[PDB]
């Protein structure tokens, strides 16, 4: 006898103030019963299980299937109950390594660890809690009652548990080897390097030599899989990977849930694929609940879809990582919020793409969208290479520089560089720190009846230009902005504009080039248009020159 | 110290589950090397899955020093940790702290190190060395005494903390101490030249009782409320009159008896704003009459400790930054503004982070608790960067300001 190591138990509890489970058994038929005693007298020589006395008050129910063809009956414990009163464990990583990260390794070894499982001891004090019962034939003597000595399947802890027990054992071997790369999914332990093949078997067998200290037999994985592997969705191959086949339906007719389903798949394929666009489909799931809904495609969403059939006709494939070479970050601008990038390390060689949208607001910019985008490619490279990209950003130097430097917010873009990439992102329009010597003072105002919504909005000027306009089914804000509209309008290229509305003020010194207002809109574009434009504030109904002359006009 | 002080959490409350952010390869290496050695000497061990809590830890370098430092971000934690009333109800905040001509700040974080954490706590310090891409699971850790950081070292170690330093406080009876978290304050008013004596003697005299060798120095010699200020001029234009009124307008919320009927009464018609007005004998007796009510201290104004202090930032431009603390609304009890920012000429979110850390520190000094703060900024653009900047090991909250206070021109 070789001795070996066990493996360490982890403590387990209920959650505080909980029992374990009380969950009565259900009937079966004198066939699965039959079949069940068979399975447990056979688990319970494998040490899987022990048989227990009377005492124990816990229970769950136990199963017996099929399947179609595999013409043998199946076990099944049901632990939801159990799994409901079971503490949080610190669970196996949502996350998985991203393709573009993983670095070369031209030798890849797939063990089989499904048998080392069984090795791994349930805590002896929790074992109480997994107790199940047979119910016996016409139900004349007592069941048959088991509890679990090894992490049962489906119970709430066994994958954080194993994965857990497999890293700590794995550990040394991987501190001393740091040539290779090891990488656990479920039953499956990838083993990599990137030696020659027979420097490589031997690491292999010093790695099943290592897990022998604890009793584990790790065959290789039965039919081994030619390359690629498919991985998590992807294709990985020896020198390049890419997301598995993108296929996009053919359909006169288009539900809530059949554009839900096309979004998924370009958003999967838009990590490869560059220029991938999801606004316009997206807009169609805005806010609806029943996904049979046959919701007709807009123009502007077939238009889209039709672009991603065109950028989806050919495979596209990224390259893995090499930390010798530089990383790189290239975004361009859409259009109607959507931004896209690519990250490669040399021309041409991408090793991953991506898209960034815009965020829900009554007003943006595009300067801002164009920071947001680089704040999410920074975290995700950073996520994905552990370090910060290199950019080359749509915006020349001198736009950004005027953009942070009079900016109300602090604001921040890591090392980047101006590519030449139309279209640019610029500043549209840039208000004057001074008023203007020369140009026309417009006074605005505008004032609604909240009851009726009848409202004015207008100006006068130091020339005895004055306007106002009657306007229905308005508010006071929206008088206040349709008076800065009109002296917009009704002014030469440079212009002094003086409010007393602190809301315009609010949204204009955002400085929005685009809104869900059509009135701002209808500001930016005269905005855009002027060649000067002063805008200053003062307080209300304070006797201001102008100012009380213009609220007179507009209030009634 | 074998006996551990038991700690609880507040009623009905579980441990923190904070996600860790990214890492740098760097923070991670570093953060790795100095895990493996607090492992060594016995400080934090390894974790298994039972132990489902989580802190976030990132790496630091503190003031003008090239090793890495590990920060944990306890913030979660401390509100989760039962109230502390240590070894007494309470120590009465020092107000004779902010009046030294001299205080330095003194990290003793490692003090802590010597203390055991009890074992029952010892789960919720769990923290996690992430890795690059997902590509192992993080490196998982708990600590085994008392944590930098955490509300409850300073209160466990303060007995600790008393008696090291009264035969030091016995000799000099005129040097105020103050604890705050990982950090010493050590103020008198004595030159530097004594004063770096006494604080030498003083790290010296710790070094003795079982350090770091760095120190901060502060002059809380003028912290108070900036007055408001109008402008003295010989013409004005219409539109420096209609800033006027709207600063007097706004300054008349905080003062009682501002006037601007007179100053209004200027501007009769429809003017261009460049146009010269010219005073009045009564517009300019109203401005001096505002003028000498704005030299008086603001009324009512007192601190409330059961309440938040809140701070609140202003980018002004070109390096330059204004910041008021104030528990209600027109009520500042402090204001302040600063300038050319250390190392940070083309970085705005430096600038704002090293601010955040300077008003921290003045508040911890006046006040002895940290403000929440109202950042000009927008909150993807702080979250990713504000690590990079960090020195302190202690953390304010904050909040994010999306719409542009009218009120930046006033304390312009
Ligand atoms: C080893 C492994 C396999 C799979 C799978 N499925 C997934 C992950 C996350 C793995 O884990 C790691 N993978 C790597 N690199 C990759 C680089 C690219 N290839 C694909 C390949 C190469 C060679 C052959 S071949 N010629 O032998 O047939 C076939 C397929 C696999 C290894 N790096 C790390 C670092 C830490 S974990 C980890
Ligand atoms: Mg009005």
């Amino acid at each position: 006898m070789v001795p070996i190591s066990p493996i360490e138990t982890v403590p387990v509890k209920l959650k505080p103030g909980m029992d374990g489970p009380k969950v009565k058994q259900w009937p079966l038929t004198e066939e699965k019963i039959k079949a069940l005693v068979e399975i447990c007298t056979e688990m319970e020589k494998e040490g899987k299980i022990s048989k227990i006395g009377p005492e124990n008050p816990y229970n769950t129910p136990v199963f017996a299937i099929k399947k179609k063809d595999s013409t043998k009956w199946r076990k099944l414990v049901d632990f939801r109950e159990l799994n409901k009163r079971t503490q949080d464990f610190w669970e196996v990583q949502l996350g998985i390594p991203h393709p573009a990260g993983l670095k070369k390794n031209k030798s890849v070894t797939v063990l089989d660890v499904g048998d080392a499982y069984f090795s791994v001891p349930l805590d002896e004090d929790f074992r109480k809690y997994t107790a199940f019962t047979i119910p016996s034939i016409n139900n004349e003597t007592p069941g048959i009652r088991y509890q679990y000595n090894v992490l049962p399947q489906g119970w709430k802890g066994s994958p954080a548990i194993f994965q857990s027990s497999m890293t700590k054992i794995l550990e040394p071997f991987a501190a001393q080897n740091p040539d290779i790369v090891i990488y656990q999914y479920m039953d499956d332990l990838y083993v990599g390097s990137d030696l020659e093949i027979g420097q490589h078997r031997t690491k292999i067998e010093e790695l099943r030599q290592h897990l022998l200290r604890w009793g584990l037999t790790t065959p290789d994985k039965k039919h081994q899989k030619e390359p690629p592997f498919l991985w998590m969705g992807y294709e990985l191959h020896p020198d390049k990977w890419t997301v598995q086949p993108i296929v996009l339906p053919e359909k006169d007719s288009w539900t809530v849930n059949d554009i839900q389903k096309l979004v998924g798949k370009l958003n999967w394929a838009s990590q490869i694929y560059p220029g991938i666009k999801v606004r316009q489909l997206s807009k169609l799931l805005r806010g609806t609940k029943a996904l049979t809904e046959v919701i007709p495609l807009t123009e502007e969403a077939e238009l889209e879809l039709a672009e991603n059939r065109e950028i989806l006709k050919e495979p596209v494939h990224g390259v893995y990582y090499d930390p010798s070479k530089d990383l790189i970050a290239e975004i361009q601008k859409q259009g109607q919020g959507q931004w896209t990038y690519q990250i490669y390390q040399e021309p041409f060689k991408n090793l991953k793409t991506g898209k960034y949208a815009r965020m829900r607001g009554a007003h943006t910019n595009d300067v801002k969208q164009l920071t947001e985008a680089v704040q999410k490619i920074t975290t995700e490279s950073i996520v994905i290479w552990g370090k910060t990209p290199k950019f080359k950003l749509p915006i020349q130097k001198e736009t950004w520089e005027t953009w942070w430097t009079e900016y109300w917010q602090a604001t921040w873009i890591p090392e980047w560089e101006f590519v030449n990439t139309p279209p640019l992102v610029k500043l549209w329009y840039q208000l004057e720190k001074e008023p203007i010597v020369g140009a026309e003072t417009f006074y605005v105002d505008g004032a609604a009846n909240r009851e009726t919504k009848l409202g004015k909005a207008g100006y006068v000027t130091n020339k005895g230009r004055q306007k106002v306009v009657p306007l229905t089914n308005t508010t006071n804000q929206k008088t206040e902005l349709q008076a800065i509209y009109l002296a917009l309008q009704d002014s030469g290229l440079e212009v002094n504009i003086v409010t007393d509305s602190q809301y315009a003020l609010g949204i204009i010194q955002a400085q929005p080039d685009k809104s869900e207002s059509e009135l701002v809109n209808q500001i930016i574009e005269q905005l855009i248009k002027k060649e000067k434009v002063y805008l200053a504030w003062v307080p209300a109904h304070k006797g201001i020159g102008g100012n009380e002359q213009v609220d007179k006009l507009v209030s009634a | 110290p074998i006996e551990t002080v038991p700690v609880k959490l507040k009623p009905g409350m579980d441990g923190p589950k904070v996600k860790q952010w990214p890492l740098t390869e760097e923070k991670i290496k570093a953060l790795v090397e100095i895990c493996t050695e607090m492992e060594k000497e016995g400080k934090i061990s390894k974790i298994g899955p039972e132990n489902p809590y989580n802190t976030p830890v990132f790496a630091i370098k503190k003031k003008d020093s090239t090793k890495w430092r590990k920060l944990v971000d306890f913030r979660e934690l401390n509100k989760r940790t039962q109230d502390f009333w240590e070894v007494q109800l309470g120590i009465p905040h020092p107000a004779g702290l902010k009046k030294k001509k001299s205080v330095t700040v003194l990290d003793v974080g490692d003090a802590y190190f010597s203390v055991p954490l009890d074992e029952d706590f010892r789960k919720y310090t769990a923290f996690t060395i992430p890795s690059i891409n997902n590509e192992t699971p993080g490196i998982r850790y708990q600590y085994n005494v008392l944590p930098q950081g955490w509300k409850g070292s300073p209160a466990i170690f303060q007995s600790s903390m008393t008696k090291i330093l009264e035969p030091f406080k016995k000799q000099n009876p005129d040097i105020v101490i103050y604890q705050y978290m990982d950090d010493l304050y050590v103020g008198s008013d004595l030159e530097i030249g004594q004063h770096r004596t006494k604080i030498e003697e003083l790290r010296q005299h710790l070094l003795r009782w079982g350090f770091l060798w760095m120190g901060y120095e502060l002059h809380p010699d003028k912290w108070t409320v900036q007055p408001i200020v109008l402008p003295e001029k010989d013409s004005w234009t219409v539109n420096d009159i209609q800033k006027l009124v709207g600063k007097l307008n706004w300054a008349s919320q905080i003062y009682p008896g501002i006037k601007v009927r007179q100053l209004s009464k200027l501007l009769r018609g429809t003017k261009a704003l460049t146009e010269v007005i010219p005073l009045t004998e009564e517009a300019e007796l109203e401005l001096a009459e505002n003028r000498e009510i704005l030299k008086e201290p603001v009324h009512g104004v007192y601190y409330d400790p059961s309440k938040d202090l809140i701070a609140e930032i202003q980018k002004q431009g070109q390096g330059q930054w204004t910041y008021q603390i104030y528990q209600e609304p027109f009520k500042n009890l402090k204001t302040g503004k600063y300038a050319r920012m250390r190392g940070a000429h083309t970085n705005d979110v430096k600038q704002l982070t090293e601010a955040v850390q300077k008003i921290t520190t003045e508040s911890i000094v006046i006040w002895g608790k940290t403000p929440k703060f109202k950042l000009p900024i927008q909150k993807e653009t702080w979250e990713t960067w504000w690590t990079e900047y960090w020195q302190a090991t202690w953390i304010p909250e904050w909040e994010f300001v999306n719409t542009p206070p009218l009120v930046k021109l006033w304390y312009q």
